[PDB]
């Protein structure tokens, strides 16, 4: 009925199309168990959201780098910020780990006991941490626009858009890493080199991707 | 139910009515050291003694150290006060420690006997008439008589809250002394000096910059 | 019924009740009742603020053609210090915004005058105070409300255009209008820049990166200059 | 949750403040007065701190105001914070001991009357001298009110007392803050701000020293 990752192949039993972006792609059966699939769903959503933020930041910084704005590349921004501003790298790492630890720990214990964070033990906030579904934490803090509490069809469509954009951003980040390790320049520099000559500037002519070329 | 981890499975032994009667019950026992009720009672006594001892020690370290920063006092550092106090003293540290061990052993033995049998210290004809006052209240570790001269434990409405201010504060004091030791082996200065140095530049003076608390960085 | 797209089906959450309802909500940000109630006040405040700002910029340039509006906060000297002016503005704006916010969350609760117990605002809606705030109302209430929301939307887009034209050309609204009327085929944004797969040219930002205001070097950058076409 | 004046019109104030206490405006975002016994103690603490701060602000402002005019006396040019290192007829330690004993006596009497109202309304030396039977903690009356001013509108007078006390407490905190930042007497800061209020502000003064 619904389209799958491999046309003609029947979708697995653990993938019935209830989740967003369900194409029945699981040849290794890594998510056959329900709890394991739940954990992997939250992991994929977090991965896609982080990948989306990273892809947007990398694209914007490379845009500012191509134009005469002085923006450093994404593979040198850390050194530029730490050396330009008197910022201690271990101190920043510890602060980031503290904030991420608090947020991810609350999220983890909410995954173990759904709705437990809504008891009011954190400054009295209750409905802001009640949670809607697995990997979809609705509330006035995470969703102040209230898009998750109205027009169910639009919400499901946005869920499909979010999972697809997340997978695309993950592939984009992997492409950024491979492009930097193979060509040595930024993603927009590679795009300009390819647009200048697409027949001779690609992965088949970089001299690194195909060793027999 | 207040908990040390919202959503974590609270242990069954910490959910009993007797365990919840203790002050500062937050369901924190990942190692299960309080499963045995006798062990839980003994550890509750140990926690109370540690809380009071840590509070007195941290107070004796922090207040004279804060007065030394100002012109109120000239008390040396806590890690150097022993040598300075024993220099111009009337007895060596060995004789003083011997008298200390004797005097502390007597009262700790009496406290141990009362822990083994509550109210047993009130044996008639055993402490020159003072044995009657040596019997504590119904709760172990909360005696009356010579202790608590102001009698602030007679009002029950605040009693349950009073104990909450004794354990929690004590727990904080227990960590405070720990910091006092760690900082001593990390910066080489006193606690008040470490606090001032951190307040001078918090973004570059902490445990992630001394090179001792983070050797991989 | 007027709509933003003739012959189009308006969204289910828009039934043409609120003023200026033209069935335009592709993202569905107004589907929730509470969100729509808050956004209505936000849109009204934005409308009035933008109308006042556009009128101020126009009168400022017409009366004073030598003072740039973008530089209005820089080349204006007053005996009242900038810190004192900021403190006065912060306190007065904080007071009025607190009263408005309290009326939003709790209607009919701050309509009373604290100094004098005899003055009190009459019952009204949220976002439309009335009473002392509306001494003269010439015309129909609903008609004037629709006119207000339409003029506010136009003023909001006008202020955005003012900012962008002042950042791209460095001229005021009247100056930009005259320059555009002089050479319309070569002074539009399409004539100033174009993007192709082999080249990406954008007009330069006429606003300096830093402004020395009493030796502080206030940064004044062009809004998303890297994304400029 | 009533018609009494509030610190935020329309806000949902806590229900334990029913207006019985003087100066009740339902201001407790931290809910420190939830416990009835704690609130009963905090009322007396607020009243004592209020009257003490009132005496403090009066004793800080009156001598500096009198020194700026033709009135003269021994300690006039000395600041409020510099009065400790002044040459008196006795050392500060002796005065400290005397006031500690006197304050201990009166504070123990007040505490005894606080834990049990009317239990300390009798003069220990002269049995005939006494306070009226109707009394509440924090409001002694009797010889403490020789002019009978409390016989009138006691509610409005109590409201005036608590409001003036809160204002004086804030003023004393401001005195401490101004002394620690500006390092000058309060009336001097007042005159400095009165000469040109646009450039003499806390933001400007703190930004100049940054």
């Amino acid at each position: 009925v619904r389209p799958v990752w491999f046309p003609g192949n029947p979708p697995p039993a653990h993938l019935d199309g209830s989740l967003a972006g369900d194409y029945g792609f699981d040849p290794l059966f890594l998510g056959q168990e329900p709890q394991t699939l739940k954990w992997y769903v939250q992991a994929e959503l977090v991965h896609g959201r982080f990948a989306m933020l990273g892809a947007a930041g990398i694209i914007l910084t490379s845009i500012g780098a191509k134009v005469g704005l002085g923006f450093p590349e994404w593979y040198d921004a850390g050194k530029v910020v730490v050396e330009k501003n008197n910022i201690d790298f271990p101190t920043l790492m510890v602060i980031q780990f503290y904030l991420m630890g608090w947020a991810e720990t609350k999220r983890w214990y909410d995954f173990k006991n759904p709705g437990s964070q809504a008891d009011g033990s954190f400054l009295g906030f209750t409905e802001e941490f009640k949670g809607l579904e697995n990997g979809y934490p609705g509330g006035r803090f995470f969703d102040p626009m209230g898009l998750s509490r109205g027009d169910a069809a639009k919400y499901q469509e946005y869920k499909q858009k979010e999972v697809k954009n997340g997978r695309l951003a993950m592939i984009a980040c992997l492409g950024f890493a491979a492009q930097y390790a193979a060509t040595g320049k930024g993603p927009l520099d590679n795009l300009a080199d390819h647009l200048a000559d697409p027949n001779h500037v690609n992965f088949a002519t970089n001299g690194v991707s195909i060793p027999i070329a | 139910r207040q908990s040390w981890l919202p959503g974590s499975q609270i242990p069954a032994h910490l959910d009993t009515p007797a365990a919840q009667a203790l002050a500062g019950n937050f369901g924190f026992d990942p190692l299960g050291l309080g499963k045995d009720p006798v062990a839980l009672r003994w550890y509750q006594q140990a926690e109370l003694i540690h809380c009071r001892t840590a509070m007195a020690g941290v107070a004796g370290i922090l207040i004279p150290g804060l007065l030394t920063k100002a012109g109120a006092l000239n008390v040396p550092e806590w890690y150097d006060a022993g040598k300075v106090a024993i220099e111009n003293s009337f007895a060596p540290w060995g004789s003083l420690l011997a008298v200390q061990l004797f005097l502390c052993g007597f009262v700790e033995a009496k406290r141990w006997q009362d822990i083994r049998k509550p109210g047993s210290q009130g044996e008639p004809g055993s402490f020159l008439g003072f044995e009657a006052s040596l019997k504590g209240t119904s709760e172990l570790g909360y005696p009356g008589g010579p202790f608590d001269p102001l009698g602030l434990s007679k009002e029950a409405d605040k009693w349950a809250d009073w104990k909450l201010k004794e354990v929690k504060n004590g727990r904080l004091a227990m960590l405070a002394f720990l910091g006092f030791v760690a900082q001593k082996y990390a910066t080489g200065a006193g606690p008040v000096d470490n606090l001032a140095a951190h307040l001078k530049d918090p973004w570059h003076v902490n445990y992630a910059t001394n090179g001792v608390s983070l050797p991989f960085l | 019924r007027p709509l933003w797209l003739p012959g189009s089906t308006p969204p289910a959450h828009l039934k043409g009740d609120l003023p200026g309802d033209f069935g335009f909500d592709p993202l569905g940000l107004g589907a929730n009742a509470e969100s729509l109630k808050w956004f209505k006040e936000s849109e009204l405040v934005h409308s009035r603020w933008a109308m006042a700002a556009v009128a101020g910029i126009l009168v400022q340039e017409i009366v004073r053609p030598d003072v740039f509006w973008y530089n209005a906060g820089k080349e204006v000297e007053s005996p009242l210090g900038p810190l004192g002016l900021l403190a006065v503005e912060f306190f007065l704006m904080h007071w009025v915004e607190v009263r408005r916010w309290q009326d939003l969350r709790k209607p009919g609760s701050v309509d009373q005058d604290p100094i004098f117990s005899q003055y009190k605002l009459p019952p009204h809606e949220v976002g439309y105070p009335g009473g002392v705030f509306a001494p003269f109302i010439p015309g129909d209430l609903a008609e004037l409300k629709v006119k207000e929301i339409k003029n506010g939307r136009l003023a909001m887009l006008a202020f955005v255009g003012f900012v962008m034209a002042a950042q791209v050309t460095g001229k005021g609204p009247i100056a930009a209008l005259q320059e555009h009327l002089a050479d319309p085929w070569g002074t539009t944004i399409f004539s100033k820049a174009a993007v192709v797969p082999g080249q990406a040219v954008a007009p330069p930002c006429k606003i300096p990166a830093s402004v020395s205001y009493k030796g502080i070097e206030i940064p004044t950058p062009c809004f998303l200059q890297g994304l400029w076409p | 949750d009533a018609a009494l004046p509030s610190w935020m019109p329309g806000a949902d104030l806590p229900g334990y403040l029913n207006g019985t206490l003087p100066g009740d405006f339902g201001f407790d975002p931290l809910y420190l007065g939830q416990d009835p016994v704690k609130l009963k103690w905090y009322a007396q603490a607020e009243l004592m701190n209020a009257r003490f701060a009132m005496l403090a602000v009066a004793g800080i402002l009156v001598p500096e105001l009198l020194s700026n005019i033709g009135f003269s006396w021994p300690g006039a040019g000395v600041a409020w914070y510099d009065a400790g290192k002044f040459e008196y007829f006795a050392p500060a330690s002796s005065l400290f001991g005397v006031q500690m004993l006197l304050f201990a006596w009166v504070e123990i009497r007040r505490y005894q009357d606080f834990v049990k109202p009317g239990s300390a309304n009798q003069d220990p030396i002269f049995t005939n001298n006494k306070l009226p039977d109707g009394n509440e903690p924090g409001y002694p009356g009797g010889i403490f009110d020789p002019f009978g001013w409390s016989k009138g509108d006691i509610k409005s007078l109590k409201l005036k007392e608590i409001k003036n006390g809160r204002l004086a407490m804030l003023a004393f905190a401001g005195f401490i803050g101004q002394a620690y930042t500006t390092g000058t007497t309060p009336l001097k800061n007042l005159s400095t701000h009165l000469a040109d209020p646009w450039s003499t502000t806390v933001w400007q003064n703190d930004l100049a020293r940054l």
